[PDB]
DNA sequence: ACTCTATGATTGATCGGCTG
DNA sequence: TCAGCCGATCAATCATAGAG
């Protein structure tokens, strides 16, 4: 099928949340719905983003340090 | 940053023939009896566990469809 | 326009927890 | 005690969009 990316703003919001919870990047059902409403996407798309984010992150930590440094705080 | 705990935590390739038969069964009954499980497995050349897991995953994607 | 990478989605299978 | 299910997640892979 076709794959459509997310807005720059949506990914901006997702990363900020991801790196601000790097010690435990597992949003609860409530947090997920909140992220969905703010990003303009579904809870499923939020769950996939985090699932993909986590796995790819731990697979090559070094590759995302620059990014982690940006959303650090 | 620091490497936290979560950072430290064979995949069957079903044929088109198997997926088609699995679906058919699903649409006949969402849950399978021990009897029908062994039967489908034998017919499809799979283990009961694979059949069991496929049904489990199938039910969940259904839920994720009726909810989206 | 092509090669290589980034990334959203799918899916077989695992993990902790609940239940009969 | 034990197997089946649920909900969440994992891990590998598919197919495409974007970067150089």
């Amino acid at each position: 099928r076709k794959r459509r990316n997310f807005n720059k703003q949506a990914t901006e919001i997702l990363n900020e949340y991801f790196y601000s919870h790097l010690s435990n990047p597992y949003p609860s059902e409530e947090a997920k719905e909140e992220l969905a409403k703010k990003c303009g996407i579904t809870v499923s798309q939020v769950s996939n983003w985090f699932g993909n984010k986590r796995i790819r992150y731990k697979k090559n930590i070094g590759k995302f340090q620059e990014e982690a440094n940006i959303y650090a705080a | 940053a620091r490497t936290f705990d979560w950072m430290k935590v064979l995949r069957t390739n079903f044929t088109t023939r198997q997926l088609t038969e699995l679906e058919k069964e699903f649409h006949f009954n969402k849950y399978l009896s021990r009897a029908r499980r062994v039967e489908i497995a034998a017919t499809l050349e799979l283990n009961e566990t694979q059949v069991k897991i496929w049904f489990q995953n199938r039910r969940m994607k259904q839920k994720k469809r009726e909810r989206e």
